């Protein structure tokens, strides 16, 4: 059960989309992209990628951090609702945890599954790489090379960021 | 039944009928939903 | 350069030009209040310039060579006839006020571009803010009909938003008996038709929405007929005025720029007095108007833009 | 690209990233850059209508490589058929 | 073309401007004391909050 | 709807009608329902019942055309011994307006159903006969 | 294709489907606008670092990047929203049916 | 392994405590105990109510300088880049940008709290 | 040649005649342009202005030139595409032998 | 907003589109759009009203979904062929995924619910941005991946934009909303075309640009937004409703105008691949659009409505509006079709 690792965390990912998805209170629906953020960089890191799990996880901590805060100045109400207060937010709720249940199911009786496209359930260390002993990660090296390579990259990016302060500053103002 | 009338009267028809519309994000993009859908069920536009 | 957003940026900003004497200042009060008398010598103490009260032909005086123009092209609206039959069948009394508004209009329009251009103050007799002081009157007296006050609030609210009130509110109380003996005195024979209830409709609408409403965005000093006799110390209250309340003090020459913007295109500023709803009192069919229209084209120096009339003198027509 | 301004002035904005067979840093090499290598040299200049037909044989190699679909299939036909001998006491899995 | 459908409809704005709304834009309501710290022990100052 | 079209067009023209209906009944039961979908989508029903009971006229009219064209049009090319005749549609076109114009109620909307529908009907059978393309494959 | 793709597309089919079917807080929309990229996110990180395309591991850090631009331009709407009704339910923006 | 086992016993022997917590002591559960608080006197009011934030405008330029951080962290690998010239320029135009937007909020009156 | 909007190779056409008729047009335009100027702002149509109603023809004319440049050009090419092409496949572009309309059937359908 | 804060906005609303334009990489085709949208979203705030901020929110929902299936299609693509070369996709679910989001982009229908509401609510001066220049990097995606495209898919949303942009104008009196539907029903113009001839969607692409920009010039020109305020401007500027017929006229596709140049050469091409009843059915629906431009026409320049008689006042005052290539424009709008062979320079 160790080597479907990668799968039980995506099972979780998905469970923590239906939780936001099914549109609660935001206070739980930020709950549940927060879940599905942590396992989504479980998720990236089983696969080499350490740097990249865990900077969109502390990206997702701060921008839901910001949704809280805007939640009970914006977005609240007396009784905020739960899962199960709503029977449309449940019905939407129980509709995925259900179609999730049975993909997970057959693809794991099977090995295999098709949900309008085949996939293969045999695990997923079976498409990995057998021939790493370099001495250094390469994902560190490819995201260390925006400095170099990515230069065009850079411009954009620091040019958007900055229009971005720009431009948040004239809709919000009155 | 090429009569001006009638023919007019058909646009009329539709035009109020593609118009006559709530102005609701909800029903819009409700509406996407159920393009997207029948483009893969009914008509394979994704193969 | 003609001022626009390249020469907001190059250094032209109403801040620069403004100082401590660049007021807008007006001066209300009932007919024969002696405002005219008061304005006048306001602006010659404090050094102002004085825009005489907006009457039917203030357009014609800042267009053209300044001299009025015939009636028609004003839309035969009247003074005189307005005090002998107010209650016309030909609507004359609120096409009146409606030209009325649309000229203080264009005055406060032309008041506050010399202000922000120049860093002067002005002073005016009447406003935009105060006109409806007269509408009111011409209703409860049953000059005009519930639909034109419907129309004329519908003109006001799309065009007094955009712009900033007065510093100060000069205002002359006379009561009505006075006001009744100083007509007479005046000897115009249309004005004495006159009637006091009128007058007191019109001191109504002034003490009961006009001065209140102003004492919470601008500087209101009240005088009496004697008080605003002594220019002199009337121009002594303004000079020591807190200014403490308004919208004046939230300008910044972002604001500024783009008031300016409006009130030098004057098409801008009178874009929304000619709404298309159609009263009787306002609406012109097609023939009246394109007869009137090309008799206009045919007056000295209206046919092109000016500076291209070269039936007036202009010259180099070929090289503009 | 709709404008190429890039092959005009001889700027390089990003093609650099465009396949996984370009330089790459410290020469580290992409796990199907010989499938890629051969199914782009296929290719090179003569226009995708010639190329979909005359380098299938070396698009599906690579296709293969990307998503190891056939590769799946052949070790899932195995280890179903071994398990179908296990219970049957037909195999012994060696030590 | 008037249906019943439309019927409620109405030209927009001549500036298109549309008035501005109260929906409530009420304020929090605080006991700050009398059992507090800094209230002394006696005091309940009722006090009026936006944020 | 590919499959659906192709098995109406792939039989022989006049020969078993009851075939043909359920093709014909599908392809009209099917627009129903598009229409259903974004009518009730577009404009919310008051509630379940009415939303359903929306879809069910929307579904039974167009299917009810959908069987009646493919009924009346096979039984004249068997009765005629005329199968490739665009005349045969040209009757099943227009049965269906005329249903149209019953579940409508309105012989306006039913005579001029007929027109378009039985001409459009027409011009489908000529456009297979002729090889006619309306999404052409680009070939120059 | 491997399992883990079947979960992460159906991640993504479920913010999408969360996206298009609306109830009235506008802030629960814009959260399914930050799912959805989320699981883009993943999918391209593993498509990326399975493949040992190196350079192409920065791109979902630029995904990110405009991921918060696009969020960072929805609160800014949503403020603008909450001031003029005083809730940020979408059933108040329909002043443009007419 | 280590790590989930790490994780796993973190929060385990947090619920355990919170378990005994809760069934350990004697309970004495009545209306009055469990309302809320507010200083001696009923509160005025839903604490679901809107919270006005007066820094909203601060909060939302968190999120696009938090988002600078996550392009600045990679910068101790992009040192042993032999293409220093490059990874200087545009490390330090980077964080020029990220300065000049500081700046210009600054100036705009954008970290100042709204009243 | 990519994004070149005039090719090395177009210098080897005959540039066209400064009166050419479509240049003519072209400078057709650019003056009712100029008129229109003219009109919209209210001054006298044909005299006012006529440093402004100049720069109007020669601004058309100029950009014009060039359109018509590459616009030949770029008809140069295509059929020195299509007669390579030609070239390159004979059997696709045979040469039948014409016959004569006194060997070639036709039907007569009278007017009766 | 300050002078120099619009300029620069107004720079990165362009550099955006450019950026599509001139982009090899999916990602940077991406960052485009997003950078394009974070801009302009800005323009449609400037005045602070309630229905700015609807129309505003209304865009950004619909723009920032359809940028997400893009990127959806580019990293399927990359899935499937490991390459992010702007080009043909390799996967027909991209393909799908990628044409609908280029669909929502550019408000075709049935993704057309948002260009009428967006439009009337922003200034005259930011749907002119929307209705022209937002078309360009869309569309010179589409330039790009034709190839792959589905040919129902695209001809389908090509037909139904038509009829519904034809059907919508019916119904309306807001110039801002007959120039939405009057955007929709040219969209499908240009992508029926593309399948078969692409020089045909930037011919058609060009020259709407050019009318849609003299009729919005002239609409803000007298700053009017509704038929009855356009209708006064027989009172002001006769020579104004001259231009406006004669623009309406070309738009609606009138020979010899140059309007008519576009609806002739995709004809040509579709008929020459043997398509002979979508084109007569587009040109026929098309008869849509001429009904409702007709109208303009006779409120505007062939009667003339009542005046109001504050209206005497503007008699007095000259336009002052910069009015920017008007003269140039409307002359390009109406006199081209004596040269149409210049459409090659576009090959
Ligand atoms: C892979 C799998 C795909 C991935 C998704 C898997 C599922 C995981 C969850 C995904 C998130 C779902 C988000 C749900 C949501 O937020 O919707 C809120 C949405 C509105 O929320 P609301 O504001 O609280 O309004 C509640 C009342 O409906 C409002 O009151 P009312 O007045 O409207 O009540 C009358 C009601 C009655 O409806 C009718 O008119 C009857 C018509 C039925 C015709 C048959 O009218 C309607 O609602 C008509 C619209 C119905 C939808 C259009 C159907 C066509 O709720 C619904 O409309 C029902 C959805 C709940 C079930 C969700 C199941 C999802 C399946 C989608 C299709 C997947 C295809 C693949
Ligand atoms: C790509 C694949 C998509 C193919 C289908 C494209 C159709 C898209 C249509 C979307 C715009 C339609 C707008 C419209 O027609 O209005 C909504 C309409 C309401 O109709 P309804 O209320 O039921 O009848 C009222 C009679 N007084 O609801 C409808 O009935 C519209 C149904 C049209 C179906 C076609
Ligand atoms: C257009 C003015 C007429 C006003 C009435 C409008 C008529 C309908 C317009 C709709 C479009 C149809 C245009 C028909 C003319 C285009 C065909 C054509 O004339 O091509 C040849 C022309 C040069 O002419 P050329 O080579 O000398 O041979 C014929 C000379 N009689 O090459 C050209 O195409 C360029 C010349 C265009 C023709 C107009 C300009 C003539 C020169 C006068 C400019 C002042
Ligand atoms: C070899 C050239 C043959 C000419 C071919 C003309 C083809 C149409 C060209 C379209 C451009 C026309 C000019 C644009 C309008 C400007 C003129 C105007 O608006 O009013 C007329 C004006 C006189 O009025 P005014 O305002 O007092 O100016 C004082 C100057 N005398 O100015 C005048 O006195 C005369 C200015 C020209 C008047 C143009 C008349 C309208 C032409 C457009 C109608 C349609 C043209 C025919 C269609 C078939 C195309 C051949
Ligand atoms: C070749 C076609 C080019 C057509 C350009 C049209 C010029 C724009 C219209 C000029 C009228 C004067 C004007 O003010 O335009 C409106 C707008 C300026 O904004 P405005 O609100 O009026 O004033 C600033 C206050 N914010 O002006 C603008 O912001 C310009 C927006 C339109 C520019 C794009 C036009 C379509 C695409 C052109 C490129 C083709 C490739
Ligand atoms: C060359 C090959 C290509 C051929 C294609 C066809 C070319 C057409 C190009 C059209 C370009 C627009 C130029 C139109 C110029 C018309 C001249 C004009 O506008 O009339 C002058 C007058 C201007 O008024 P104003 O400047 O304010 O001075 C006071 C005078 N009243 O205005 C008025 O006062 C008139 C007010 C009454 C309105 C009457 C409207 C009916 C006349 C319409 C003629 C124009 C029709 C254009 C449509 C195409 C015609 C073929
Ligand atoms: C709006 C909702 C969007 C949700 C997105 C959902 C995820 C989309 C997944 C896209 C990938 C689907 O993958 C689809 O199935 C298999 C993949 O081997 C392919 O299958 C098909 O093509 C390949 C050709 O080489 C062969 O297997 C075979 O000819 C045929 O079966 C399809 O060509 C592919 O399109
Ligand atoms: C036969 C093959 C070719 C035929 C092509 C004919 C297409 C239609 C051309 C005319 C279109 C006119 O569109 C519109 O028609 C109707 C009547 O016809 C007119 O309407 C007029 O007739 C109707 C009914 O007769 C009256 O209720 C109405 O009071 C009256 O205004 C409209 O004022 C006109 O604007
Ligand atoms: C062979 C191809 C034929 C091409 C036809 C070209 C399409 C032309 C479309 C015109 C459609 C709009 O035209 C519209 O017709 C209806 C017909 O009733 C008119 O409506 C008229 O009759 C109805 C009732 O019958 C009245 O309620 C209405 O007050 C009256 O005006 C509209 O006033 C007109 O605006
Ligand atoms: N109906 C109407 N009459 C107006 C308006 N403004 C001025 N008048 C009239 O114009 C005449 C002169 O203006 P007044 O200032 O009020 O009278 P006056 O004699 O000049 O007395 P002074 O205030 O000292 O100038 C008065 O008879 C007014 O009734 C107006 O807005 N509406
Ligand atoms: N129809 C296409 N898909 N391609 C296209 N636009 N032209 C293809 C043929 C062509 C036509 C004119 C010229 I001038 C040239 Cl050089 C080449
Ligand atoms: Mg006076």
């Amino acid at each position: 059960m160790m080597l479907y690792i990668v799968f039980i965390l995506s099972v979780i990912f998905v469970m923590g989309f239906v939780g936001f998805s099914s549109k609660p209170s935001p206070i739980y629906g930020g709950l549940g992209l927060i879940v599905s953020g942590g396992v989504g960089c479980g998720i990236v890191l089983n696969f080499g990628g350490s740097f990249l799990g865990l900077m969109v996880f502390l990206i997702y901590l701060g921008g839901m951090m910001v949704v809280f805060g805007y939640t009970t100045a914006m977005a609240t109400e007396q009784y905020p609702e739960i899962w199960l207060s709503n029977k449309a937010v449940l019905g939407a709720f129980v509709t995925g945890l259900l179609m999730e249940f049975f993909m997970v199911y057959y693809v794991l009786k099977d090995k295999e599954v098709e949900v309008v496209f085949e996939f293969n359930g045999l695990g997923d260390w079976v498409i990995y790489d057998t021939g790493d002993s370099g001495f250094f990660s390469e994902e560190a090296m490819g995201i260390a090379a925006l400095y170099s390579y990515g230069t065009w990259l850079v411009i954009v990016t620091g040019w958007s960021l900055l229009i971005g302060v720009v431009v948040i500053m004239e809709i919000t103002r009155g | 039944a090429i009569l001006p009338k009638t023919i007019s009267l058909a646009q009329m028809k539709a035009s109020t009928l593609v118009t006559n519309q709530k102005g609701l994000i909800k029903l819009y993009f409700l509406s996407f939903l159920i393009t997207i859908l029948i483009s893969m069920i009914l008509f394979n536009f994704h193969e | 350069l003609q001022y626009g957003p390249l020469a907001y940026i190059l250094g032209e900003k109403a801040t620069k030009k403004m100082t401590e004497k660049s007021k807008l200042i007006t001066v209300d009060g009932n007919i024969c209040s002696g405002k005219s008398k008061l304005a006048k010598e306001i602006a010659e103490k404090l050094g102002l310039k004085h825009f005489p009260e907006a009457g039917i032909h203030y357009v014609d005086s800042t267009t053209g060579d300044g001299k009025p123009l015939p009636v028609q092209f004003s839309g035969n609206c009247s003074l005189e006839k307005f005090y002998d039959d107010p209650k016309s069948n030909d609507g004359n009394s609120y096409r009146l006020q409606a030209w009325l508004y649309a000229s203080r209009l264009l005055q406060y329009a032309d008041a506050l571009e010399h202000l922000l251009s120049t860093g002067q103050g002005v002073v005016l007799e009447r406003s935009i803010y105060s006109d409806f002081v007269f509408l009111e009157a011409m209703y409860r007296q049953g000059f005009i009909r519930k639909q034109c006050v419907d129309h004329y609030n519908q003109v006001k609210k799309v065009t007094i938003c955009e712009y900033l009130p007065p510093h100060v509110v000069v205002y002359v109380d006379v009561p009505v008996p006075e006001v009744q003996s100083r007509i007479q005195k005046k000897g115009n024979p249309h004005e004495m038709k006159i009637t006091s209830a009128y007058l007191q409709d019109i001191e109504n609408a002034y003490k009961g929405t006009f001065l209140p409403e102003m004492s919470e965005k601008c500087e209101v000093l009240q005088y009496s007929a004697w008080e605003a006799q002594d220019a002199e110390k009337v121009v002594e209250d303004i000079e020591y005025l807190k200014y403490d309340k308004g919208p004046w003090l939230d300008q910044n020459d972002r604001k500024l720029h783009k008031l300016r913007m409006l009130v030098q295109d004057k098409l801008e500023v009178l874009n929304y007095t000619s709404i298309p709803v159609f009263l009787p009192e306002v609406t012109v069919g097609a023939h009246q108007s394109d007869q009137v229209f090309q008799e206009f084209t045919e007056l000295p120096g209206r046919k092109y833009r000016a500076g291209y009339n070269e039936d007036v003198g202009d010259k180099w027509i070929w090289l503009k | 690209p709709f404008f190429d301004v890039q092959k005009r002035l001889g700027v390089d904005l990003d093609r650099w990233m465009t396949i996984q067979s370009a330089e790459q840093p410290h020469k580290i090499p992409s796990r199907c850059h010989a499938f890629e290598k051969e199914w782009i040299e296929c290719a090179h200049g003569i226009g995708s209508i010639r190329a979909e037909k005359e380098c299938k044989i070396e698009f599906e190699d690579f296709r293969e490589c990307l998503l190891r679909q056939k590769t799946m299939k052949r070790l899932h036909a195995i280890r179903r058929q071994r398990e179908k001998l296990i219970k049957e006491g037909k195999y012994t899995p060696p030590p | 073309y008037p249906t019943k459908e439309t019927a409620h409809w109405k030209p927009p704005p001549w500036n298109d401007v549309d008035p501005p709304k109260d929906t409530l834009v009420s304020n929090l309501t605080l006991n700050f004391g009398p059992q507090h710290p800094a209230a002394h022990g006696v005091l309940r100052l009722v006090m009026e909050l936006s944020g | 709807a590919k499959t659906v079209l192709r098995q109406y067009w792939d039989i022989p023209e006049g020969t078993e009608c009851h075939r043909k209906t359920y093709a014909t009944t599908s392809i009209g039961g099917a627009a129903g329902l598009v229409v259903s979908a974004y009518s009730v989508a577009l404009k919310t029903p008051t509630s379940f019942l009415e939303g359903v009971a929306r879809t069910g006229r929307y579904t039974f009219t167009a299917a009810a055309i959908g069987a009646i064209f493919g009924l009346t049009s096979c039984i004249s090319a068997q009765v005629r011994e005329k199968p490739d005749d665009p005349l045969n549609y040209l009757i099943g076109g227009c049965a269906g307006g005329l249903i149209l114009g019953a579940r409508t109620r309105s012989y306006g909307i039913g005579a001029a159903a007929c027109a378009y529908m039985g001409l459009t009907a027409a011009l489908v059978k000529m456009g297979q006969l002729e090889g006619w393309q309306v999404f052409a494959e680009p070939k120059v | 294709m491997s399992m883990v793709y079947m979960n992460i597309m159906m991640a993504f089919t479920v913010s999408l489907v969360g996206l298009l079917m609306y109830r009235s807080h506008l802030m629960s929309s814009l959260l399914c606008l930050e799912g959805m990229m989320l699981s883009l996110f993943v999918m391209a990180a593993l498509t990326i670092l399975n493949s040992h395309f190196t350079l192409a591991s920065m791109m979902p850090i630029i995904l990110l990047v405009f991921a918060a631009c696009e969020a960072a331009l929805g609160l800014s709407l949503l403020v603008m929203v909450s001031n003029t009704y005083g809730t940020d339910y979408v059933q108040n923006l329909n002043l443009l049916q007419c | 392994m280590n790590l989930m086992l790490a994780l796993l016993t973190n929060f385990t022997l947090a619920t355990l405590l919170v378990i005994i917590a809760f069934w350990l002591p004697q309970l004495n559960v009545y209306s009055e105990k469990t309302s809320p608080y507010e200083c001696g006197f009923d509160p005025m009011g839903s604490a679901r109510l809107p919270f006005s934030m007066k820094f909203f405008l601060v909060a939302i330029t968190f999120l696009l300088f938090d988002l600078e951080i996550a392009l600045l962290l990679p910068l101790p690998w992009a040192s042993q880049t032999a293409n220093l010239n490059t990874m200087l320029t545009m490390a330090l135009f980077l964080i020029i940008l990220l300065a000049v937007s500081l700046a210009y909020e600054w100036t705009q009156k954008g970290l100042e709290w709204t009243e | 040649a990519t994004f070149q909007f005039l090719p090395d190779e177009a210098r080897s056409l005959p540039p066209p005649k400064l009166t050419d008729p479509r240049l003519a047009f072209v400078g057709f335009l650019g003056y009712c342009s100029g008129l229109i100027d003219n009109a919209i702002r209210r001054r006298p149509v044909l005299l006012a202005g006529l440093h402004r109603q100049l720069l109007y023809i020669t601004s058309f004319v100029f950009v014009g030139y060039y359109l018509l440049k590459r616009q030949d050009y770029m008809y140069a090419v295509r059929d020195h595409d299509m007669f390579s092409y030609i070239k390159s496949h004979p059997e696709d572009f045979p040469e039948k032998d014409k016959k004569t309309y006194g060997e070639v059937f036709e039907e007569f359908h009278p007017v009766r | 907003m300050n002078p120099i804060i619009f300029i620069i906005i107004l720079l990165t609303i362009m550099l955006g589109t450019i950026i599509v334009m001139i982009s090899s990489h999916w990602l940077l085709v991406w960052i485009g759009f997003e950078m394009n949208m974070l801009a302009i979203i800005p323009i449609m705030m400037k005045n602070h009203n309630p229905r700015a901020t609807e129309a505003s929110t209304k865009y950004f929902l619909t723009q920032s979904t359809a940028s997400m299936l893009l990127m959806m299609a580019v990293i399927i693509n990359l899935m499937f062929s490991g390459q992010w070369t702007v080009m043909k996709l390799f996967n027909p679910m991209a393909s799908m995924l990628m044409t609908m989001a280029l669909a929502m982009k550019l408000g075709m229908a049935p993704f057309h619910f948002w260009v009428p509401e967006v439009t009337q609510g922003i200034p005259l001066s930011s749907g002119l941005i929307l209705l022209t220049w937002q078309k360009l990097a869309p569309m010179s995606v589409l330039y790009q991946i034709f190839p792959s495209i589905n040919l129902n898919l695209i001809l389908t949303l090509s037909v139904l934009s038509i009829l519904i942009g034809g059907w919508g104008g019916l119904n309306q009196t807001q110039l801002r909303k007959i120039m939405a539907y009057s955007s929709i029903a040219h969209m499908g113009w240009m992508t029926a075309v593309l399948p078969y001839n692409p020089t045909m969607t930037l011919l058609n692409l060009i020259i709407y640009i050019i009318m849609t920009s003299t009729m919005f010039t002239m609409f803000m020109a007298n700053s009017t937004t509704t038929t009855l305020s356009l209708s006064h401007t027989w009172n002001k500027t006769p020579i104004m409703t001259v231009l406006i017929l004669a623009t309406l006229l070309s738009m609606g596709g009138l020979p010899p105008l140059s309007g008519f140049m576009p609806k002739w050469m995709i004809i040509q091409e579709m008929t020459k691949n043997n398509s002979i009843i979508l084109p007569t059915f587009m040109a026929i629906t098309a008869l849509l659009n001429l009904y409702f431009y007709m109208r303009l026409t006779y409120s505007t320049t062939l009667t003339m409505f009542p005046s109001t008689n504050n209206m005497k006042m503007k008699w007095q005052f000259p336009l002052m509006k910069k009015m920017t290539f008007l003269p140039t424009m409307v002359v390009l709008s109406t006199m081209m079709l004596p040269l149409t062979p210049m459409l090659s320079v576009l090959e």
